[PDB]
């Protein structure tokens, strides 16, 4: 169980990656590229949070 | 609705901003000002009055 | 500035005036105004100071 643990939480730390909370997408770069700097400071905010 | 088909292309935008008639470019899910650096898959056009 | 262009004023934006003649800066903090012209600079068989 201590194995199993500390194996499991690293894979959900590391899983919760690809959600999007609230945002357009997931991907950071995809933002930058698709959106200019006045709304996409705001939507990557979310993905910071 | 005779939609007109995009596929093989070079699209430049350089006529949409460096024309006269042009009025209002309300894009949504993307901003009009990095198309030109992007790339698309197939492009639709509906152009009617 | 010709009016169907006057919106390409803004911080972060693209065309003929907004690359080639008038950059904003996208960190951009004051205001932006026009009105119209017509009593002034449109004058006849056209005004080819500007």
């Amino acid at each position: 169980d201590v194995v199993n643990h500390n194996a499991q939480a690293l894979n959900t730390l590391v899983k919760q990656l690809s959600s999007k909370f609230g945002a357009i997408s997931s991907v950071l770069n995809d933002i930058f590229s698709r959106l200019d700097k006045v709304e996409a400071e705001v939507q990557i905010d979310r993905l910071i949070t | 609705w005779n939609r007109k088909r995009i596929s093989n292309c070079v699209a430049d935008y350089s006529v949409l901003y460096n024309l006269a008639p042009f009025f209002t470019f309300k894009c949504y899910g993307v901003s009009p000002t990095k198309l030109n650096d992007l790339c698309f898959t197939n492009v639709y056009a509906d152009s009617f009055v | 500035i010709r009016g169907d262009e006057v919106r390409q004023i803004a911080p972060g934006q693209t065309g003929n005036i907004a690359d080639y003649n008038y950059k904003l800066p996208d960190d951009f903090t004051g205001c932006v105004i026009a009105w119209n012209s017509n009593k002034l600079d449109s004058k006849v068989s056209g005004n080819y100071n500007y």
